[PDB]
RNA sequence: UAUAUACAUAAAGACCAGGC
């Protein structure tokens, strides 16, 4: 085990990938939420191209 | 300098009339005798402005010429612009 | 952001369709920050094997 | 036409964009390959105009209004405005109070504005459907006179109706969030939450 | 945080007189009325009733500022007719108009229902 | 050469045409903080003992 | 030098609506009437709200907002109630206010709509208006959510807060075909004609009338459902004449005091 | 009256004042503008799509359809809009006859009214207001604090 | 969030016409015919029901703090 | 108080004021005062510095008061003048047409603070008494102040021939003995310029009598404008169906004269102007044609505007807008420039993927032949965006140089 | 002493100062503060 | 009965975003 990599939300490796609308609500996520950002120390970070 | 040969404008520059009505109103605002009859005036700036038009203000202005000398003009001798 | 050179800021004909002409910040950042057009898709890359 | 009939029914056909790209109908073209291409704005330019500008058009664009970003796609009639005025709206479209995310009751964020009564516009770009701006609209329609009335609206100011503002018009909520963290720092030094 | 109370428009607190009458030194027989906590509803009725009075040379109102609620009504009448008399006859003439209108509106209602 | 100062206030501006040229609207909460030291005399001591 | 004598003709009278036509009046008197139809006609509307338990997705003062705007049946007892400020008693009595109660809990799996029909009043006279046509919707509830609150409704009028306006839009029009030239059309032929126009389709405007002054002031007064539209009007006249009878009083006390 | 509103066309401005529904100029039908903006905003700024939105959206309040603003059509003209607006009984250019709110009298010039889409901005007056008298003081300079 | 009581401009009540307006759309009325059956003549009211966006149905998907 | 707005460019951006305390949250200031501070009301802010002693408070009062600073030492013109609706209303208030009845005079006179108590005798005594705007405005003008300016539309042929002093169009302004005899007021008389009716007041009367001069124009002509009102509407941005044909036949004629100049250069028949590269003489001849196009269609659009047009109302009185904004709304937006040159080639030898290589025609190089009203076509929208970016950039760059 | 609401199973548990935060019958670490008893009184304005 | 509870602390810096 070398380390831990921050995971972009709704990528193929998030827990929210492939979930439907009903399941995203039980997990208290917005279905309209585009995704593509990171959670570092609770803040939501956006890598800028 | 002598009272003769004074070379300066007889008029009161708007800088002198700004510091005369300020310095006079600060005196009036501390128990200072008032030269002019005041009628319904509780405000010092209005009193000091009134003393000026009547030429009652007791101040002499010392004007430094640029070469180091000076002249002493009393506020009556000067001519009020406004 | 400091530089007063206006060549990097100006809108360039090659930005047709891949970058939004109107959307851009103002102040010192004028034209240095650029939004993307709707259809534009950045390419993820591959191997030329 | 047979391609469009299949996309029209796209639901439950398992037939979508990738099956459109795989038929050679659409093509991705980056910039420096746009130097070797002839584009037609619309299929109109392809028909014979009797005076041939170009007979060679090698690609047609899907729609001309997709050249605009996400914040400049909300402007109605953007081609009718002086050009800095679509740039300013791009700056003021990001500052608008509206419902930002639908789960906001769960989220704890410093500085969350929200607005009681959003409304989807009455004059709406046809690409707002793909910005999901009917779901999370930020704004309200309003009846707008353009008149010099009492002089209070001069310069860039606006006069408002106070009977409207009493009914919930542009009446919003401002959430502010605080956090404090108990900790153990010194050997004997502890912090505790307690009523002093 | 500085928003004034809603009731502050029509309510008088301690010490404010409703009406304040001050003579006008520019002109003979000119008077200037000051009405606290009123607006264009009340001021416009009176002005327009004063201009029917042929012994009234001048009448007009203004709201000095919209955020403070008071009316200022100048009236100038002809000699030997007092501007306070002009302003009272105005108010009693509206009351004698509006009492005639409320009675004529009640008759048209009963006529209107089943008739 | 320049420095932060006391007795200053900053807020938005909006038109009031009902004012003169040289007047300005100052809200009551911005006018409640900012104070002006006033020297007591026999003239104003009636007014200031009330303030 | 005296008041003119106006006349009234009621054209349409329904439960939502009154059209009357006032003639032989000033422009300023006819206005100040409709300008009282909004402000100064008193009405009953919720003001003091107390929220015991709110589990709804809508925060407290967002529901306390919607409750205020609900119209209440003011038909009669508005005359009887006293303004809460003039009322002598501590807090609220039966004389200055009405008590409402809403206790609503969603047990079922289905989404429950709390409707104004759930406001329960201590007095039979004043209820929500729809209860006198679907019911106003205060809020929706998922299973497990509970909203219970207590609210005292007061007497007030439309200057205070817009929730005391007895009326929906009050129309006003005079001189429909333009004789007086108070409004000057650049091209007279492009404008539609008023419902009240006396003109044939051929000619655009009436010819200029130099001597005339505005009369025949056409109203349409549409109630919100609190007060039947016939008695929005009777309460405006009786409420303007009471402000003019407050002047003649306090003016007379000053002329007698000053002199 | 300090807060900051802006349309979609780049017209931003504060609130000047708030008149009650009484004091607002009303149409023949009793419609009073929620918001009145100064006409001088338009000529030098040249946002005309602000004038067509008030126009396009007055046909789309009447017809019940949500209008189509998409930038490049040739299927929507100011002239094809106006012909739809003349059918609902309005002047086709959107001008409408108003009565003064205070005095009741008509306003000579015809006024241009329509429904338009405004945004309220993160910038409010309550958060921009500041006043300073003899408060905290910096440690090093013994001068007033920043912010 | 939820349909306003009291249309902003005029002050008529559109609060109670929403659940009656969704019924007419599912009966294949056009928004012009729907809003005329509901009896909304002025375009100040017709823009309340027509431009409304109902988020109270989205917000009821999340589960409350208390069971 | 002393009252500030950053950056302070000249000394009119700090002027002493006189507090009046009003509710809500915002400082409030007269609109004439928005000229010196260069502040429009959209989210602006302004500092307030309350002087703390009678001795420094008597400096502000006799030095920096706004009525003292009316006239600037820089250009020896007034700083503050009538601005926005009032300068549009003055003109509409001052035409010969304006006749105020007895009821509407009583209100206006009520807002004159200097009014001496005497209702002037109507200009038209019978059949019905009617005052004139020039007759009421002559009560505003203080003292006995005297001016001759000329209105903006004043034709040049007028001063020479007959009807010098009758002035058919009422352009020439005369003020004799503090009474406005003839002419329409505008930016050139009430505005800020040397010799304006405002500048003669401060010089001849004084700073005190000219303070009541601004406050009377604004209050009596803002409370008059509630009767006329003002607007901009789509009916005012639109021309005749006959004018739309004259605006096209000039464009087709222009774009046809550019094809001949282009065809002459392909065959080499184009001879270079001395001192000019053949590329420099070609880029000039195409700019000489296209400018005449947009200069002709502009003046063909300004002939079509009716007297009731509101654009013409805001332009003629100089209140806001210029004659070149009317052209672009109604007629043609015209050539779009980048760095003073016609749109360059970003691709290889063509401007956008749609155009053919080596197209110098008017459409390919950025000439926009559509007006904001008819709407810009897709590419004209992009080139119009390229010409506007050059405006945003300059405004961001120049300010930091002009401040250093 | 202090009643908190679990953010997962929504069961009020009574937990007191100087205790780790875990709800019984879940194990979920996020607790909420319930709601105050004292009188709140709003204007319908 | 008298007398008393009087104010200080939240550092600073860095980058980032926006306002005029
Ligand atoms: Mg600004
Ligand atoms: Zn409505
Ligand atoms: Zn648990």
């Amino acid at each position: 085990f070398i380390g831990k990599i921050p995971i972009m939300l709704r990528s193929t490796y998030c827990l929210l990938n492939g979930l439907t609308d009903r399941d995203l609500c039980e997990l208290n996520e917005c279905p309209l939420d585009p995704g593509g950002y990171f959670i570092i120390n609770g803040s939501e970070k956006v890598l800028i191209a | 300098q002598a009272n003769q040969k004074r070379i300066t404008t007889p008029y009161m520059t708007k800088y002198e009339r700004a510091r005369v009505l300020g310095t006079r109103a600060l005196q009036i605002a501390m128990c200072a005798p008032v030269m002019v009859e005041l009628e319904g005036e509780t405000d010092p700036l209005l009193i000091a402005m009134k003393e000026l038009k009547a030429r009652k203000i007791p101040i002499i202005i010392r004007r430094y010429l640029p070469d180091g000398s000076y002249e002493d003009w009393g506020v009556d001798e000067l001519i009020i612009t406004d | 952001r400091d530089g007063k050179l206006a060549k990097p800021r100006q809108l360039h004909n090659t930005l047709w369709g891949m970058v939004c002409p109107a959307e851009t910040p103002e102040g010192h950042a004028v034209g240095l920050v650029k939004n993307l057009a709707l259809m534009a898709y950045i390419s993820v890359g591959s191997q030329p094997s | 036409k047979r391609h469009i009939d299949q996309l029209k029914e796209r639901e439950y056909n398992n037939y979508s964009w990738q099956d459109l790209v795989a038929s050679g109908v659409v093509e991705y073209i980056d910039t420096l390959e746009e130097e070797t291409v002839m584009l037609a704005m619309t299929p109109d330019d392809l028909q014979e105009k009797e005076v041939a500008y170009c007979s060679t058009y090698t690609h047609c664009e899907i729609h001309p209004s997709m050249i605009l970003g996400v914040c400049a796609s909300i402007i109605p009639f953007p081609d009718h405005n002086q050009s800095p005025r679509n740039t300013y709206q791009s700056a003021m479209g990001k500052q608008a109070m509206g419902v930002y995310i639908t789960n906001f009751h769960v989220r704890m964020d410093t500085l969350a504005h929200v607005l009681y009564y959003p409304q989807k516009p009455l004059v709406t770009t046809r690409s707002m459907e793909y910005l999901r701006f009917r779901e999370l609209p930020a704004g309200i329609n309003s009846i707008v006179a353009i008149a010099s009335y009492t002089g209070y609206n001069q310069e860039d100011s606006v006069i408002m109706n106070r009977s409207a503002v009493d009914r919930g018009f542009f009446r919003s909520v401002f959430y502010r969030s605080y956090k404090e963290q108990e900790s153990k720092k010194g050997f004997d030094q502890e912090e505790v939450f307690e009523k002093p | 945080m500085n928003a004034p109370p809603a009731f502050e428009s029509f309510l008088l607190f301690e010490g404010e007189k409703k009406i304040t009458i001050n003579k006008d030194t520019k002109v003979p027989n000119a008077c200037l009325f000051t009405i606290n906590k009123e607006d264009h509803t009340l001021g416009n009725i009176i002005k327009s009733q004063l201009l029917k009075d042929p012994q009234v040379l001048f009448a007009g109102y203004k709201v000095p500022h919209p955020l403070e609620h008071k009316i200022i009504i100048r009236v100038q009448t002809t000699p030997d007719y007092s501007p306070q008399e002009a302003f009272t006859n105005a108010i009693t003439d509206l009351i004698s108009e509006l009492s005639l209108l409320e009675e004529r509106f009640r008759v048209a209602i009963k006529d209107k229902q089943e008739g | 050469m320049g420095k932060r100062v006391d007795f200053s206030a900053r807020t938005v501006i909006t038109p009031d045409p009902n004012l003169s040229i040289d007047q300005v609207g100052v809200p009551r909460s911005i006018a409640a903080n900012m104070t002006f030291a006033e020297i007591v005399t026999p003239f104003n001591i009636d007014r200031l003992q009330e303030l | 030098p005296y008041a003119n004598q106006p006349t009234v003709r009621i054209t349409e009278l329904t439960d939502e609506n009154v059209k009357f036509i006032i003639e032989n009046t000033d422009l300023a008197v006819a206005n100040s009437i409709r300008r009282v139809f909004i402000a100064e006609v008193p009405i009953i509307a919720i003001d003091w709200v107390q929220i015991d338990a709110n589990s709804s997705v809508l925060h407290d003062e967002f529901i306390a907002h919607r409750l205020g705007l609900i119209p209440l049946t003011s038909d009669d007892i508005v005359d009887k109630l006293q303004y809460s400020r003039d009322c002598t008693c501590e807090e609220f009595c039966p004389e200055c206010s009405v008590e409402f109660t809403l206790d609503v809990r969603c047990n079922e799996d289905q989404t429950r709509h709390v409707t104004s029909r759930d406001l329960i009043s201590n007095s039979p006279r004043v209820i929500p208006v729809t209860s006198r046509q679907d019911d106003i919707l205060i809020v929706k509830l998922r299973k497990g959510q509970e909203l219970r609150l207590r609210a005292y409704a007061k007497k007030g009028f439309g200057k205070e807060h817009a929730k005391w306006n007895p009326t929906a839009g009050v129309a006003f029009e005079y001189d429909p075909d333009n004789a007086l030239r108070h409004t000057v059309y650049p091209k007279p032929e492009e404008w539609p004609k008023s419902e009240y126009s006396e003109l044939d389709e051929d000619e655009s405007q009436a010819p200029y009338d130099p001597n005339g002054k505005p009369e025949r002031f056409y109203y349409n007064v549409e109630s919100c459902g609190s007060l039947r539209p016939e008695t929005i009007v009777l309460s405006a006249l009786s409420g303007l004449k009471k402000k003019l009878s407050d002047l003649q009083t306090q003016l007379s006390h000053e002329i007698q005091s000053d002199v | 009256i300090g807060d900051k509103f802006a349309s979609r066309h780049g017209q931003k401005g504060t609130c000047g004042i708030q008149y009650r529904q009484e004091d607002m100029p009303f149409t023949c039908e009793g419609i009073t503008p929620d918001i009145i903006i100064n006409p001088h905003a338009i000529p030098s700024r040249m946002t005309i799509g602000h004038l067509i939105e008030c126009l396009q959206g007055k046909v789309s309040a009447n017809k019940g359809e949500i209008g189509d603003a998409t930038p490049f059509n040739d299927a929507v003209n100011v002239q094809k809009i106006s012909n739809l607006l003349s059918d609902y009984g309005y002047h086709l250019r959107g001008n409408e006859v108003l009565y003064n709110g205070f005095t009741g009298r008509k306003i000579t010039s015809q006024i241009f009214i329509g429904p338009t889409y405004y945004q309220r901005l993160k910038h409010m007056v309550d958060d921009k207001i500041h006043s300073r008298a003899r408060g905290p003081i910096q440690i090093l300079n013994r001068q007033p604090m920043e912010g | 969030m939820i349909i306003p009581v009291r249309c902003f401009t005029c002050g008529k009540i559109v609060g109670n016409k929403w659940e009656a307006y969704l019924g007419l759309l599912q009966a294949e009325y056009t928004e012009g015919d729907a809003l005329d059956a509901l009896g909304l003549k002025r375009y100040c009211c017709r823009r309340m029901l027509l431009a409304h966006v109902d988020l109270i149905e989205k917000l009821l998907n999340y589960a409350p703090l208390e069971k | 108080v002393i009252f500030n707005r950053q950056p302070t460019l000249h000394k009119m951006s700090m002027m002493g004021h006189r507090v009046r305390i009003l509710p809500w949250s915002t400082f409030r200031l007269n609109l004439s005062v928005t000229t010196p501070y260069n502040a429009d009301f959209d989210g602006d802010e302004m500092n307030l510095h309350l002087p703390q002693s009678l001795e420094t408070r008597a400096e502000i009062q006799e030095l920096a008061m706004v009525p003292r600073m009316i006239v600037t030492p820089q250009s020896n013109r007034p700083v503050m003048g009538i601005v926005q609706d009032t300068l549009t209303a003055v003109r509409k208030f001052t035409k010969r047409d304006v006749f105020l009845e007895r009821g509407e005079v009583m209100n206006l006179l009520m807002f004159l603070s200097t009014w001496d108590g005497k209702v002037p005798q109507p200009a038209i005594l019978k059949p019905r008494p009617l005052w004139t705007g020039k007759q009421i405005f002559s009560l505003i003008i203080p003292g006995h102040i005297n001016c001759i300016r000329t209105h903006s539309t004043h034709p040049d042929d007028e001063d020479s021939g007959p009807y010098k002093h009758i002035s058919p169009g009422d352009t020439k302004v005369v003020v004799e003995n503090g009474e406005l005899i003839m002419g329409i007021l505008c930016k050139k008389s009430l505005g800020t310029s040397a010799g304006s009716l405002v500048h003669i007041s401060y010089l001849e009367m004084g700073h005190d009598i000219t303070r009541l001069f601004y406050s009377n124009i604004q209050t009596v002509i803002n409370n008059w404008l509630l009767i006329e009102g003002h607007t901009i509407g789509i009916g005012d941005s639109i021309a005749d169906s006959k004018t739309y044909q004259d605006i096209q036949n000039t464009i087709k004629k222009a774009k046809q004269d550019v094809i001949e100049v282009i065809e002459k250069a392909h065959n080499n028949e184009l001879e270079p102007t001395p001192g000019n590269t053949l590329r420099q003489t070609f880029e000039n001849q195409v700019n000489r044609i296209l400018n005449d196009a947009r200069d002709k269609t502009g003046s063909s659009a300004q002939k079509s505007l009716s007297e009731y047009n509101n654009f013409k109302s805001m332009v003629v009185s100089g209140a806001k807008g210029s004659k070149i904004n009317i052209s672009q709304v109604i007629a043609v937006v015209g050539q779009q420039n980048v760095e003073g040159k016609r749109i360059p080639f970003g691709f290889k030898h063509r401007t956008l993927p749609h155009f053919i290589k080596d197209d110098y025609g008017p459409e390919s190089r950025g000439f926009v032949e559509n007006s904001y009203l008819a709407g810009l076509t897709p590419t004209e929208f992009f080139f119009h965006a390229m010409g506007g970016r050059e405006g945003l950039i300059d405004t961001a760059v120049k300010t930091a140089e002009t401040g250093y | 002493p202090m009643i908190y609401i679990c953010g997962e199973c929504h069961t009020e548990n009574e937990i007191k100062s100087r205790d780790p935060i875990r709800c019984r019958e879940c194990g979920y670490r996020i607790m909420y503060k319930k709601r105050t008893k004292r009188l709140v009184v709003f204007d319908a304005r």
